[PDB]
């Protein structure tokens, strides 16, 4: 009968988290620093 | 958008596999450049009867001049 509130919210939270943390896996322009 | 990639650390087994062939070539590279000097420059010998009158050393009955040695 659907998602329970707690439900709701815990699935929300994690969510943004697991939304924030695959953003945070992309790279910056300069992430290959390569030594000369 | 390129991402990162989670990998395990791969530098150690590089740096034991590059110790290893660089031992491995200074000790070999000298002894394939002798084996080949010597091939090249001081030849196998030629199955000869023995003279009359002579005992040849031990080492005189083998052709290969490294096995010789
Ligand atoms: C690498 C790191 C990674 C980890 C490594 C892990 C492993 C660790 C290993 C540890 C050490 C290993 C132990 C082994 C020690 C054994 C050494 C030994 O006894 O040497 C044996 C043997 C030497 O025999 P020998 O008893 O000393 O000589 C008897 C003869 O009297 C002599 O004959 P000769 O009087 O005619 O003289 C010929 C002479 C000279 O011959 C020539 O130069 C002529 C060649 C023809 C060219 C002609 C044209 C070129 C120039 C002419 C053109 C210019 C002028 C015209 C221009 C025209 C312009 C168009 O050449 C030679 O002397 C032979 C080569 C010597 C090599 C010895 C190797 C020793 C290595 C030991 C350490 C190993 C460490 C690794 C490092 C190895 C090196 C990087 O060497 C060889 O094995 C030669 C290879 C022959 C194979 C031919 C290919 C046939 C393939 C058949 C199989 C097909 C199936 C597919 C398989 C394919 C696979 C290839």
């Amino acid at each position: 009968s659907g998602y329970t509130p707690d439900e709701k919210l815990r699935l929300q939270q994690l969510r943004e988290l697991r939304r924030r943390w695959l953003k945070d896996q992309e790279l910056s322009p300069r992430e290959p620093v390569l030594p000369p | 958008k390129r991402l990162f990639i989670i990998k395990p650390s791969g530098f150690y087994d590089r740096r034991f596999l590059k110790l290893m062939r660089f031992y491995i070539l200074l000790t070999g590279i000298p002894v394939a450049i002798g084996i080949t000097l010597v091939n090249v420059f001081i030849g196998e010998a030629e199955l000869a009867d023995i003279p009359e009158g002579y005992v040849p050393e031990h080492w005189e009955y083998f052709k290969h001049p490294i096995s010789r040695w």
